[PDB]
């Protein structure tokens, strides 16, 4: 989504 | 006490803070500014939430839950707080004020008080630290009754341990006051009622078609 | 002291509905739901009347505490009622509203809200009258409903509630630190349901505005 | 042949609300629609007259069809209708209901199903109103539908329709060999969004059956 | 004509069609029966869709939303087809007959009926055969109105290439008969009704708590 | 059903 | 709202 | 969830 983007490369 | 110190909820607020000193009060169409600075600050709540001890230890689907059901109080009770240095507006991440006379003009003028006399006044009569919001946010956060959850003991439990942590700093950082930690949650509710309408009149203005709102915002308002 | 936890037990004791047995229905639970509620408004008056310093606030404000928190005040009662149940709520006419009539009346998804959200908890940490009878005082004290006089005096009142509740639940409970912290941290929940529930109403209410016309009505009988 | 796509068109034609402009209405979007549609279920009744050989059913039978039939019927007229709109629906009323007051008034839902998946898709197609009529007679002609008497009579019916349909698609339409599928494709999701409506026109009918007591109803105002 | 060879569906219907000769009539509860048989019916459904051309090349999101829209139609129409060999009842994966009378009998007798009726009784009837039936559940399968599909378009179109490949099947294999390809398709409405009223049925039976339903059922009613 | 069937008789 | 005010001055 | 499962080990 963009969420999932920003929540996994951490 | 526990395993959730709020040095590491404080060092989360800090390291999102806008340092902003200087702000250009602005007539123009508030809902956009507010709408681009609350896209904005979707990308830095989740650099805020990765942060708060545990949280990314949950299951993923998880955070993605809680950042969903979460953003919109969260980010109000950001710049709510932000706002106790201005008089009658808010003060946006991006450098922006809003007055509350355009807020009135703009048609949201009630939503605007509410968020003025429920919040931010009560901020800044109380003087709610930056460690404070923090926990506020954090315990809003690691909401146990978000739908979906697949952790939802852990979510619980990580709740418990926040109100604890803030519990304790409050008793020590201002044992004048026993009353703070009741003062503190009890702004919740307010919260959580002024989050749903502003919700309500983000996804009014989505579903109008006309008002402008970015990506990251609208991925929100498409995820509830 | 002066907020007085007995005096709050009290206020609850004396309206408890003097409750039979509880029989279904499965028939027009909406309905059901709303009488009950206009019936216990009553009931909630004589309530209020009873927590005390609320009836020397100025009238006007004892109306407006009680127009801005009913909704919240009678979800709150009817949830811990409802404790003994299993995925049903009781009603104040001594009727039981399950769970499947309520998804089959359209209002499947509130419901559950108020099962999981109110009900469950308050069951799990086996919340009892005392604590109930605060929390409802707070809501009732509400010092941020519009067009208040007595703002302070209300802001004053939930202050006394809340140390009187930490006070009974530190010295009832005192193997639960938390146990104020998370009575406290139901209420946002409440104010939620509460707005959803208006809604629904509202919605009613307009519906009940106007009749559906004659054709109309006999194509659904 | 025997059943032609000029007297469908026609009986289509026949029916068009004589058409101003639309005005909007904000203001109680689910009265109007049902206005509306009782409004149309006379001229629903004239349409079906109009379609061939359907008054040589037996008169039983044309009652049973347009009982079965209206909802879905009706549906596929206004979405037809309300192709050239963006985000509303046209009324046969003359008023235009905005997607945002269907949300506002809590049927967003439903109204989201009839703009992706009937309305859009009649628009990307460029569905003429030869195809709709069409489309509207096979479901009128549902041999389906209970308590029939003359059965095979609507299958031969039914099959007539769609054995002119695909004819009249092939001819008007040569550059698209999947039209006919695609639209019969149409009509599983007007099923579908007929029996949500259905519940919601029953939801409606029992709520306005007994109207909201009378302190509760002060409570609403 | 394309890249929708009706063979490999009609391969994916048989090695999934349960070898059944023998059925034991079930006049105990019904619907336990019928939910059991569902159950397990689930995890062939999986092994069936993984068959159908291209499926698994979907957003892994959009496999998962397509199964989780179309099971209940897609497991009533397998029954539906099976169950021609029977009169007046159904035939269940788990070699159970259910007659009309006992669903009667337990208060879901009208759902029955309607399959016999609009299912089962027109499928006997047009002779529907097992490449047609393949096809329809593939249409039902790659079903383009689902909520939340990513790939739209490829589902559309993959729809679109199933009922180009099932009418050219049709025309050459029943020729006699230049309305078939129609009946198919008008069939699926009522499919679309009947499989409506059953996941009203189970969701109710799953919330009056009592009746059974195992764990890939129940999954699926926490899905939809 | 009163309204349908009326309508039903009118029209030819 | 007479119901309310109503029942706010009999109790006591 | 079981469906996820199913559908990987393919
Ligand atoms: C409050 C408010 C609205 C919603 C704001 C929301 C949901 C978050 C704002 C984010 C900001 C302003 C981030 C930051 O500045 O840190 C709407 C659009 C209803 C207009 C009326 C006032
Ligand atoms: C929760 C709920 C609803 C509203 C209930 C409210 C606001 C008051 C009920 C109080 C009772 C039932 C009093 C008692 O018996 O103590 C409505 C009608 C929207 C329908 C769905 C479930
Ligand atoms: C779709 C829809 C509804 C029902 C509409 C029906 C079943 C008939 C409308 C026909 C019209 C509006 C006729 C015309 O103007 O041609 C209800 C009321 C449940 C509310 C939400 C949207
Ligand atoms: C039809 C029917 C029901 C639902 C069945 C459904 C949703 C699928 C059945 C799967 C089977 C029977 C798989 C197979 O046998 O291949 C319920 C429970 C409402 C009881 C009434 C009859």
């Amino acid at each position: 989504k963009i969420l999932h983007r920003l929540l996994q490369e951490g | 006490n526990n395993d959730m110190p709020v040095e590491q909820i404080l060092e989360a607020e800090l390291a999102v803070d806008p340092k902003i000193d200087t702000y250009i009060d602005a007539q123009k169409d508030p809902v956009t500014n507010i709408c681009q600075a609350a896209d904005k600050q979707l990308f830095t709540l989740v650099e805020w939430a990765k942060r708060i001890p545990h949280f990314t230890e949950l299951p993923l689907e998880d955070q993605v839950i809680l950042l969903r059901a979460g953003w919109n109080e969260l980010l109000i009770a950001g710049f709510s707080h932000r706002s106790i240095m201005a008089k009658d507006g808010i003060l946006l991440a991006t450098g922006l004020h809003v007055h509350r006379s355009s807020a009135h003009q703009a048609g949201v003028g009630t939503i605007f008080d509410r968020v003025l006399t429920e919040l931010v006044a009560k901020m800044r009569d109380m003087k709610m630290d930056k460690t404070e919001l923090g926990c506020l946010r954090a315990v809003v956060l690691f909401n146990p009754d978000a739908k979906g959850l697949t952790a939802v003991q852990e979510v619980e439990q990580l709740r418990e341990k926040v109100y604890a942590s803030l519990e304790e700093y409050t008793k020590s950082r201002y044992p004048e006051e026993p009353g703070r930690f009741a003062k503190l949650l009890l702004r919740l509710p307010a919260l959580r009622s002024i989050g749903l309408k502003c919700l309500e009149h983000l996804f009014f203005f989505k579903l109008i078609g006309d008002q402008p709102i970015d990506t990251f915002l609208m991925e929100m308002l498409e995820n509830p």
